[PDB]
């Protein structure tokens, strides 16, 4: 039910290894941080609106403050996420390669030869 | 869940405890420390489900 | 108190005509209502409904029915010309299908 | 109408191609993960599914006051 | 109490936590399941009350049992395998004790009869530690645990307590009981997951936290602990009502929601291992927790109820004390199905 | 116990109508006696006779249904030559709720039980046919 | 003259602004799109002697 | 596809951030702005679909869909601010927020590539529906109407996902163009009977099928104006639309899994058609004759022919058109009356006349006057029944006659006789409510000049 | 007969009066620690004869 928690060379609490240096960083147009800051932002607005403040325009630097705290934290969270998908797929293909005869390369017919049953529509 | 923090640190809080085959005092013998041994060395780092066949 | 509450009577419902005999329906203040009037009906009379039915109307024939109808006229010609059936019942060649070998 | 506000009829089919190919790679990968997956539960021999078993690191390697362990 | 006694016993009551779930020694985990009821005990009762009393007595009682079976399960462990360590039970029997244990321990049916009166009993942030952080200990052995637990038990008490919850709920007026019931049935949803795949389980357990930190938080806002004492809130505090209402729905699991993540995530899961009539049963027994929800909705801000005239001096007076995270809380119990693939960093 | 659950499903579905009838007369029986354990445990009955009373109602009307259900589902079996089909159990299902409903003595309980036990004994016979697992194995 | 009309009118540009951003980020999303751009069977065709794609 | 969803997205701040005066104004220019826009997804290919990106495609199907909600939401922006006008500015933003939501939603549904995010923004459309019935609707009945639409719907829409993650599990997609492709026949066994059931039951739902309808009455009669126009108009479609995406997979268990929906279908078309002569509501009446035009549609997608599918496409675009001018024509009298007893006020011809003339034009199309598409779907479905069996032509010509006696009849009843003496307070007809009934009938009838555009992807 | 009475009856009412009453019967516990606990003793002893048993 564990399923990569016990991988083997698995430093405990890092977050985010050294290998995930090997992949390429998302960038900061990415639209999942665009949807972080926007998350950031609806906190500040609320924020105003509990308060009893003008919602849009009470607490611009308490805003900002928001906004920058969810961008920040959304760009290690999807570092990660990348890196935990990316492993999903590394340990995939190698487990594909070194068992050959549980994925075997059947040869493939075309439809001109594969006998299709027919059921009419009336 | 399990937050492996003594192997980050190297701090051993509980685990000189755990087997029967671990540094008893004046090198007491637990009464079945090869039998244990033996085991342990068998499913060193192969995983449980291995290790249970 | 012969009462169980402290509640508003219920309003009568007041008539925009009373205070603007041209009031269109739209709105209290009469600017506001004459304006709502006037992009309500040059926004969608004017421009939604004549120049989207005259784009719709006139929109490039991406179906390609005169395409097929072309296609269509050159198959029969030629059919016709060299003694060919109109249509064939085979839609796919033959020679390309491979049944099984042994129906019983 | 068609210069002004579209494109020809090769944009939409090869992005159709592009997509389609793309689908389907996915599909077979889902279907490739999930078999991966059941091999590595049943078997224990990947990467995944490695429960821990006890650190050879504890066992005392030293005489034992008695000479039968 | 003492603010610095307060603020030592919390700390020890969340030491016990980190105890439990940094350990691997099983004598380590006892332990550390000790010092936290010990500490968690003059939480309760910080407001004395017979109630309160009465409250942290029902609370002992149920977990010193459980306490007294966790131990039991242990030896026997131990004197079928001579380990200490928590990797997976050499004994069924051991293994049976143990589960019955941490079911007692988290409320799961049919050890539920203590949650909603405990609940009830105790004040609010009360209410709030213990349906939040009292879950997560217990949770994590049985995480560490989950390759030896035996399914049909698990599921049968998970199927239980997603069905008490609905029932249970369905009949309250009283708002904690129904965060009691609420959290019985979420429980249950967190449990039938577990023998399959660890990741959905903590995903459930962080939204379902999220989401009872912020009707917690929100109900301690407007200080109300009955259906009719939250109908007045809209005549004073609009904006909570509203936040409210969105929160409940997420909380019925209806998408876009986030609510909505965790049930999707357990049964493709529960699909993936041929498990379809169980997520189909789970799914539309949920649906009696959604009724309720969308009956306190209902009375609390899609319509207005009759208010009080002294309410009017109350418009004068603005909170005195503020919830940092409560906007935070809010927000991450809504909007958060788009970011739904990063579950991937919980493996 | 599974174990009855097997002395029930060991023997052929049209054969042995008696020894059928049986084994569901124990299943339904020790399915009341659990229901009476609990009630009796939840609601006590305020008297040793009363309980006794109240336990020897529960058991009895689950006995009878398992009996009623067994003997029905075994016999249309039989008689239609048909077995693995589900509509023998929805008739044996039915015929159980009816006996519910009389041993309540209540012509709506009567109903709802016969079409609801039914629909469930075919369900269940379709799920033994085609292998549908409700506390299914960790596969992967 | 202008400052308050437009103070009091500025929320007239955000739907325009909106579908200009909309076709902006669909011909984006048609960029990543180019995987079998003048590869098909149907279309295959040989570059004109000035053009750099068959389409954008 | 985005050029429609982020103008869409737009509306909100727009009208979060406009003068208090101004809302109805700003919304209502830029929706029907976003309306023009949307028209030019009509340019459709034949062969395939316009298929945007991976997330979004637009067919012959969805397009007409798509044009129809955003022509609808300003509609419903001129016909809420009647008898909203006494509510507050924060309240009057949320009920367009409201509105502006649906419409979003709605329009990424009739879009989305992958049934899962299909299944999502379907699911998704409830939340503002519930909110605009159980806080803007006027009486005490509306909240047990919400929950009758809330669990009906649910109650359908759990299995399909269940059975839509169990399909990613075995074919290893959900993209339509993927199942489409690789698509392949479901045999004959009890599993496969219940993932059609799974797959089927929620979309018989939302029709809804004759005997899961209950729900209709009540949310349609409760609801307020807009939250019935886009009931009625849109929401039911996503039954049919549903439907016409999930059959593609069912083939050929639809063979003979259909049939108690084709006998519940035509049997309850016939009961709802019926059920109209003797009906004291005036909103209920237009509720159940949506009823009974859902059940033919219904039928023309459980019978599987390419002449069905044809009607039942031309059928979905002018009910919707006609159910929601019908229900503004009711609001017109219910806001003169506050009552919506249908004999209540009579003779209304003789103090409204052009309204008389709306009300006429709209039960013309209501009972299928060529050559009006409500009949060219009408025509097309019936013949692809006859097809399918003789014997329909029975019951659907029934159906044909009780349709006719129940328009006229309430066109007599409302308009026809004298009128009620004590009733003193009607007053003359605004620019308004003509507005918007000329609004709902001219694209109808100029639909009649190019129905292709309306019939879907099999013509 | 039809709209009015069984189509309520069977789906929609059925369903209601179902939850309320099972709602009814979870809910109406005494708070009595007593009966909790005898629960819980029987509930031991199935799981540790009827699942415990089975393996
Ligand atoms: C490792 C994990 C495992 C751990 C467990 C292991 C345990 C091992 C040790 C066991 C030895 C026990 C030693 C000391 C225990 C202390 C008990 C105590 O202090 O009592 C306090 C308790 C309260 O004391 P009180 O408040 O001062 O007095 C109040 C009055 O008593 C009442 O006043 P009232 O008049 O107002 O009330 C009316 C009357 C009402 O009384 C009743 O209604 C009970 C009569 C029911 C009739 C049963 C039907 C008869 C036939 C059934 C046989 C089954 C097979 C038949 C098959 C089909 C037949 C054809 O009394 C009650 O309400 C009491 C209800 C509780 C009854 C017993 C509770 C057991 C579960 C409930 C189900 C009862 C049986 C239902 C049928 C289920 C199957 C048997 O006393 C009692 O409740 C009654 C006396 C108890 C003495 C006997 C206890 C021994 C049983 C222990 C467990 C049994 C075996 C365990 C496992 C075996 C297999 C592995
Ligand atoms: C979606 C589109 C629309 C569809 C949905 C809408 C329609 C669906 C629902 C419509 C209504 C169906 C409701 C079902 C029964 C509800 C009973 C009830 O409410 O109990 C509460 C209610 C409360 O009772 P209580 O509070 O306990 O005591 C006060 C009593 O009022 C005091 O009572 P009492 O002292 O005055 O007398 C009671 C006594 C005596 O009752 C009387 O006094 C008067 C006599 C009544 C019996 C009439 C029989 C003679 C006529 C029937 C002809 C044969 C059947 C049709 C065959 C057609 C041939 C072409 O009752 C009996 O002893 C009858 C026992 C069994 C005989 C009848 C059972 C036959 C089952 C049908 C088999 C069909 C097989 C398939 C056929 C396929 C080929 C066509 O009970 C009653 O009062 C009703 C009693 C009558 C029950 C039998 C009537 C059922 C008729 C057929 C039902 C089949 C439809 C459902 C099929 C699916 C099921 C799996
Ligand atoms: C067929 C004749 C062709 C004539 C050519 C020119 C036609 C121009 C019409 C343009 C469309 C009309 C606009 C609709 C809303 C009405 C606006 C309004 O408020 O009027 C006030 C306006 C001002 O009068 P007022 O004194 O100030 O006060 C009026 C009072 O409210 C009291 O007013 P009222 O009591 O006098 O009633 C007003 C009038 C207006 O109310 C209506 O009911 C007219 C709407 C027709 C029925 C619509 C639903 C039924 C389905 C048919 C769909 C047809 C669509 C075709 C394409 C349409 C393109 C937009 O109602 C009637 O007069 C009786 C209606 C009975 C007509 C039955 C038609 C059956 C089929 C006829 C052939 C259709 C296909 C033709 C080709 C077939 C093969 C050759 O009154 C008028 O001008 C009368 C309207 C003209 C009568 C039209 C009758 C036939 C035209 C049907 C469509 C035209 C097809 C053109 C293709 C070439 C042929
Ligand atoms: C409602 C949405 C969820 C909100 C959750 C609360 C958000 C605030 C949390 C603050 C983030 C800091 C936590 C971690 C920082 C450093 C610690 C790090 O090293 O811990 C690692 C662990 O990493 C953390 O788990 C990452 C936490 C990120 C959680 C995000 C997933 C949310 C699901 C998708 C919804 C989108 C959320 C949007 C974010 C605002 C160690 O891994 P490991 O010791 O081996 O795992 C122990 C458990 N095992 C072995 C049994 C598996
Ligand atoms: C001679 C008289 C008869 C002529 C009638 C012509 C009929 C057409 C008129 C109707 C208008 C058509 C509706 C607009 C829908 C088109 C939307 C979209 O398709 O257009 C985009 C292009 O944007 C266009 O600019 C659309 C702008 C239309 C905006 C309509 C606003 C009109 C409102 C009138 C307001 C007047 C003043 C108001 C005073 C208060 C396409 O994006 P793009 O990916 O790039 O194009 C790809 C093709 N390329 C590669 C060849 C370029
Ligand atoms: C009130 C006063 C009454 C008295 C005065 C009356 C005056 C006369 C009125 C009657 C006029 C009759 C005109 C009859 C039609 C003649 C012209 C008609 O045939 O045009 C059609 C064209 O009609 C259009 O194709 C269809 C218009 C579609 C309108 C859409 C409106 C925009 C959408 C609005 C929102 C809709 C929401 C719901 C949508 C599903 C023909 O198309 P087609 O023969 O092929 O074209 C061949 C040549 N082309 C290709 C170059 C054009
Ligand atoms: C208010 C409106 C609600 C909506 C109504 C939806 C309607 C759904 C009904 C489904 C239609 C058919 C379902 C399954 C197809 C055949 C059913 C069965 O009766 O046919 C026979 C089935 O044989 C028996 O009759 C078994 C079925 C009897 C047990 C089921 C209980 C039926 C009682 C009615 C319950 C009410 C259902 C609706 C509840 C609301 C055919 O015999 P056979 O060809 O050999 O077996 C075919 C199946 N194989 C191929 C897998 C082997
Ligand atoms: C096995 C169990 C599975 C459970 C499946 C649950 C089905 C989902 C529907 C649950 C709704 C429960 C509602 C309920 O029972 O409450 C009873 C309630 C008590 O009254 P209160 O609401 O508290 O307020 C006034 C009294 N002071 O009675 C009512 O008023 C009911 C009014 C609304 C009822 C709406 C129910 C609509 C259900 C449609 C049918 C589909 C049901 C779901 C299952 C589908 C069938 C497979
Ligand atoms: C408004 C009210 C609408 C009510 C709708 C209720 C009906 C919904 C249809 C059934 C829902 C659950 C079906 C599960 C999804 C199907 C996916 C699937 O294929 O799983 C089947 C399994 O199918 C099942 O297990 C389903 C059995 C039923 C379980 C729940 C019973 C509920 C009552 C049954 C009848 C009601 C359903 C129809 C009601 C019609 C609407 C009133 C096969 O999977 P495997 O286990 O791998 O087997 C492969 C080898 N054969």
């Amino acid at each position: 039910m564990t399923m990569m928690s016990g991988r083997p060379g698995r430093v405990p609490l890092q977050f985010l290894p050294n290998e995930a240096r090997s992949l390429p960083p998302p960038k900061l147009t990415d639209p999942r941080l665009v949807y972080m800051g926007f998350l950031g932002y609806c906190s500040g607005l609320i924020d105003n609106a509990i308060r009893r403040r003008p919602v849009v325009s009470a607490g611009l630097h308490r805003q900002l403050l928001y906004v920058t705290s969810f961008v920040f934290f959304g760009y290690y969270l999807l570092k990660r996420q990348d890196y935990m998908y990316a492993l999903r797929d590394h340990d995939m293909f190698a487990y594909v390669k070194s068992h050959p005869e549980d994925f075997p390369e059947k040869d493939k017919k075309t439809y001109g030869e594969i006998l299709e049953e027919f059921h009419p529509v009336r | 869940p399990f937050f492996d923090v003594q192997k980050r640190l190297g701090l051993d809080l509980d685990r000189w405890m755990t087997i029967q085959s671990a540094e008893q005092p004046h090198k007491i013998p637990g009464r079945c420390h090869a039998f244990e041994k033996e085991w342990i060395e068998c499913a060193h780092g192969i995983g449980g489900i291995r290790a249970e066949k | 108190p012969t009462i169980r509450l402290q509640e508003d009577p219920d309003p009568e419902d007041e008539n925009l005509y009373e205070k603007n005999p041209d009031s269109h329906g739209y709105d209290k203040d009469p600017i506001v209502d004459l304006w709502n009037m006037r992009v309500v009906f040059f926004f969608g009379f004017s421009i939604v409904l004549v120049l989207g039915s005259t784009f719709v109307a006139y929109l490039p024939d991406y179906r390609m029915q005169e395409w097929a109808r072309r296609e269509a006229e050159r198959l029969v010609k030629y059919r016709e010309a060299n003694g060919l059936p109109l249509m064939e019942s085979n839609c796919f060649d033959p020679n390309k299908i491979q049944l099984p070998e042994d129906e019983d | 109408i068609a210069r002004t506000f579209y494109d020809g009829p090769e944009k939409n089919y090869e992005k159709t191609m592009a997509i389609l190919q793309i689908e389907a790679e996915k599909a077979e990968l889902r279907l490739k993960e999930l078999e991966v997956r059941r091999l590595m539960r049943a078997r224990g021999d990947g990467p995944w599914y490695q429960y821990p078993t006890i650190d050879k690191a504890l066992i005392d390697h030293s005489p034992k006051t008695t000479p039968d362990n | 109490m003492n603010p610095i006694i307060y603020t030592t016993l919390i700390m020890t009551v969340m030491s016990g936590t980190m105890l439990v779930m940094i350990s691997s020694h099983w004598l380590l985990i006892w332990i550390g399941f000790e010092m936290n009821l010990l500490a968690m005990i003059p939480v309760l009762m910080k407001n004395f009350n017979p109630r309160a009393t009465e409250a942290a007595t029902k609370y002992f009682l149920t977990q010193a049992t459980a306490s007294m079976m966790l131990m039991m399960a242990i030896i026997i462990n131990l004197l079928y395998s001579g380990q200490w360590t928590i990797t997976k039970m050499f004994n069924p029997v051991a293994m049976t004790m143990m589960t019955m244990a941490l079911a007692m321990k988290l409320g799961l049916s049919p050890f539920h009869f203590w949650v909603p009166e405990v609940t009830q009993g105790i004040s609010l942030q009360a209410g709030l530690l213990l349906l939040t952080w009292q879950k997560l200990a217990p949770l994590s052995v049985l995480c560490q645990i989950s390759q030896s637990i035996n399914p049909n038990l698990m599921l049968t008490m998970a199927m239980l307590s997603i069905l008490i919850g609905g029932w249970g709920g369905l009949n309250q007026t009283q708002l904690r009981k129904i965060m009691a019931y609420s959290s019985i049935a979420h429980m249950g949803w967190m449990t039938a997951v577990l023998p399959y795949n660890t990741t959905m389980t903590i995903l459930n357990l962080l939204i379902y936290i999220t989401m009872t930190l912020a009707m917690f938080m929100l109900l301690i806002h407007s200080s109300a602990t009955t259906t009719l004492s939250l109908s007045h809130t809209w005549n004073k505090m609009p904006v909570i009502t509203s936040l409210m209402m969105v929160t409940l729905l997420s909380m019925g699991g209806l998408p876009p929601l986030s609510g909505f993540m965790p049930k999707w995530m357990i049964i493709q899961e529960m699909t993936k291992n041929e498990s379809i009539i169980m997520p189909t049963l789970m799914a539309m027994t949920a649906l009696l927790n959604l009724y309720f929800y969308m009956r306190l909705a209902y009375s609390s801000s899609l319509t207005m109820f009759p208010s009080t005239n002294n309410m009017k001096m109350k418009w004068q007076f603005e909170h005195t004390k503020q919830m940092k995270l409560l906007p935070t809380m809010i927000v991450l119990s809504t909007l958060v199905l788009p970011m739904t693939p990063a579950l991937s960093s919980l493996n | 116990a599974k174990t009855l659950l097997h002395k029930y499903s060991d023997i052929p579905e049209g054969t042995e109508c008696h020894r059928k009838a049986y084994a569901s007369t124990s299943i339904g029986g020790a399915t009341g006696l659990i229901v009476s354990a609990y009630s009796i445990a939840l609601k006590p009955p305020a008297s040793f006779l009363e309980g006794v009373a109240r336990t020897g109602r529960y058991t009895f009307t689950s006995a009878a249904i398992g009996a009623i259900f067994g003997l029905t589902s075994c016999i249309s079996a039989q008689v239609r030559e048909k077995p693995d089909d589900p509509l023998n159990y929805f008739i044996g299902g039915c015929a159980g709720g009816l006996t519910l409903g009389a041993r309540t003595r209540s012509y709506g309980i009567g109903a709802a039980a016969c079409a609801y036990m039914g629909l469930t004994a075919a369900l269940v016979k379709m799920g033994q046919l085609e292998g549908w697992q409700v506390f299914a194995e960790p596969k992967v | 003259n202008v400052l308050q009309i437009v103070r009091d009118h500025w929320v007239h540009i955000l739907v325009p602004v909106g579908f200009v951003f909309g076709c902006y980020l669909d011909r984006r999303s048609d960029e990543k799109l180019t995987a079998f751009r003048n590869k098909s069977l149907l279309f295959k065709r040989e570059l004109r002697p000035n053009e750099e794609v068959t389409w954008k | 596809m985005l050029k429609i969803i982020i103008p869409t997205t737009m509306l909100l701040p727009m009208t979060w951030m406009s003068k208090h005066n101004m809302i109805w104004i700003n919304a209502t220019v830029h929706s029907l702005l976003i309306s023009l826009i949307s028209l030019s997804l009509l340019n459709q290919l034949g062969e395939n679909s316009l298929n945007f990106s991976l997330t979004f495609f637009s067919d012959s199907l969805s397009a007409p869909l798509l044009v129809l909600t955003t022509w609808l939401l300003p509609l419903m922006l001129m016909a809420s601010q009647s008898h909203l006008s006494k509510e507050t500015t924060t309240r009057k933003k949320l009920y367009i927020t409201m509105l502006i939501l649906l419409q979003l939603f709605l329009i990424m549904t009739f879009t989305a590539t992958e049934l899962i995010l299909f299944y999502i923004l379907f699911e998704a459309t409830l939340v503002p529906t519930l909110i605009i019935i159980t806080r803007w609707g006027n009486q005490t009945e509306r909240l047990n109407a919400g929950l009758y639409f809330l669990f009906y719907t649910l109650a359908g829409s759990l299995p399909l996902l269940v059975a839509l993650v169990y399909i990613q599990n075995t074919t290893g997609s959900l993209n339509f163009l993927i199942i489409h492709y690789w698509s392949h026949p479901l045999s004959n066994s009890w599993s496969n009977i219940f993932m059609w059931l799974a797959c089927i039951m929620a979309f018989m739902v939302k029709m809804p099928l004759y005997g899961l309808h209950l729900w209709l009455p009540k949310a349609h009669v409760e609801a307020p104006i807009a939250g019935s126009m886009v009931l009625a108009a849109v929401l039911l479609k996503l039954g049919g639309y549903g439907m016409m995406r999930i059959t593609t997979i069912l083939n050929p268990l639809t063979n003979y899994m259909a049939y108690p929906f084709l006998m519940l279908s035509m049997w309850g078309m016939i009961m709802t058609s019926s059920i109209c002569l003797r009906q004291t509501d005036l909103k209920s009446l237009i509720a159940y004759s949506s009823v009974s035009h859902m059940a033919l549609v219904i039928v023309a997608i459980m019978i599987q022919t390419p002449w069905s599918f044809m009607g039942a496409t031309a059928l979905m675009i002018a009910h919707g058109l006609t159910s929601s001018m019908l229900f503004c024509l009711a609001n017109t009298n219910y806001e003169r009356v506050h009552s919506r007893t249908m004999i209540l006020a009579r003779g209304l011809q003789t103090l409204l006349p052009l309204m008389a003339t709306w009300w006429l034009v709209a039960s013309l199309t209501n009972l299928a006057l060529p050559p009006s598409i409500n009949l060219i779907g009408e025509l097309f479905i019936i013949t692809a029944s006859f097809s399918w069996s003789n014997i329909t032509i029975i019951l659907m010509g029934m159906n044909m006659m009780i349709t006719a006696l129940y328009s006229l009849y309430m066109l007599i009843t409302t308009q026809r006789g004298k009128y009620t003496h004590h009733i003193n307070n009607i007053k003359p007809s605004f620019t308004r409510e003509n507005a918007l009934m000329a609004l709902h009938i001219l694209p109808l009838l100029l639909l009649t000049l190019n129905p292709k555009m309306i019939l879907g992807p099999l013509y | 007969l039809l709209d009015l009475i069984w189509l309520e009856t069977i789906l929609p009412k059925t369903t209601s009066f179902i939850q309320m009453k099972m709602s009814i019967m979870v809910s109406n516990q005494k708070g009595l620690i007593k009966l909790y606990f005898l629960s819980f003793l029987i509930t031991i002893m199935i799981s540790m004869t009827l699942f415990n048993y089975h393996e």
